[PDB]
């Protein structure tokens, strides 16, 4: 709804919330100097 | 998008469609922040020197969708605009500082599968992210290609962001502090960016804290697409972020 938005924003349905990872989400992370 | 993919379903579940009335027109993309506040590029809206002005009645936002023409039975929710905000200092004179506005739906749209808001920075998560060389996802509908099309489904391209100077370098229109630029530089050897019928849509990282996804930036403005040596260039949406948090607290989500 604004700040880092809703409550359960930003948590996909269908990947986040079943603990599934998109074909190149990880590409974004390893830019972070490698995600968490 | 310019050399991206198709995106797989349900990946972005935040975009929507800025669809016109009629003709009916894909007019730009746009990001769900709440069941009903959608945010967009300004210049989606009102661009003078384009003959650009448009009223809630010209409008509708089409949500969870994948296909660009299909109507997505059973999928995808059509709303109405009870009201369109623009940002009173929007420059559409100059530059597109600025370039942001804020739409309130008529009613609020049910959450699923393909239906999800995205979340708005703070501080320090904008701080930690918000870095050259960090990369960011853009989404959309718009051109494949700078002239020539139109994708079949929902593009998707990973960018970097780039160094602040390296992007003033690049064109001749002023830069402000509302701004950040985005893509590969020459050498690097790997392409990719937004084109005409991208505004509005979301620039977005996904925090390594708390695995959960931000929307950065806005799709606005660039010079021709994917060309060596330039860039794209989005609103910066933490610096913009009072306005929002003003405009939702008057006219209430
Ligand atoms: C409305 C949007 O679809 C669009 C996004 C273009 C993205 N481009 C790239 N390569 N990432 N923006 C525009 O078309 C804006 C609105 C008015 C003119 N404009 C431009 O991008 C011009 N190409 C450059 C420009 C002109 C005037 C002021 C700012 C930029
Ligand atoms: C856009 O149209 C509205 C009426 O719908 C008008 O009030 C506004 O002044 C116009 N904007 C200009 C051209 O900046």
């Amino acid at each position: 709804t604004f700040g880092s938005g809703e409550a359960d924003c930003g948590l996909r349905p269908l990947f986040e919330k079943k603990s599934l990872e998109d074909k190149t989400e990880r590409e974004l992370l390893e830019s972070y100097i490698d995600g968490r | 998008i310019v050399e991206g993919s198709d995106a797989e379903i349900g990946m972005s579940p935040w975009q929507v469609m800025l669809f016109r009335k009629s003709p009916q027109e894909l007019l730009c993309g746009a990001s769900l922040i709440s069941d009903r506040w959608v945010l967009t590029a300004a210049h989606c809206l009102l661009y003078p020197p384009w003959d650009k002005n448009f009223t809630e009645n010209d409008l509708l936002v089409r949500i969870g969708k994948h296909s660009r023409t299909r109507y997505e039975r059973n999928i995808e929710k059509i709303s109405m605009l009870e009201k369109i905000y623009i940002h009173p200092r929007y420059n559409w004179r100059e530059n597109l500082d600025r370039d942001i506005a804020l739409m309130k739906l008529k009613k609020p749209v049910a959450f699923s599968d393909y239906i999800h808001p995205v979340c708005l920075p703070d501080r320090e998560t904008a701080a930690s992210l918000l870095q050259a060389g960090y990369k960011g996802r853009v989404t959309g509908w718009g051109n494949l290609k700078e002239t020539w099309g139109q994708p079949s489904v929902l593009q998707v391209v990973n960018l970097p962001i780039v160094e602040r100077p390296v992007c003033k370098d690049s064109t001749r229109i002023r830069i402000t502090d509302n701004m950040f630029c985005a893509g590969y530089k020459p050498d690097e050897g790997k392409r990719g960016d937004a084109c005409e019928g991208d505004s509005g849509g979301p620039f977005v990282m996904k925090s390594p804290f708390n695995n959960r996804w931000y929307q950065m930036g806005i799709v606005s403005w660039g010079e021709g697409c994917d060309r060596d040596g330039k860039y794209g260039f989005y609103t910066h949406v933490f610096r913009l972020k009072k306005w929002i948090q003003k405009v939702i607290d008057q006219f209430g989500e």
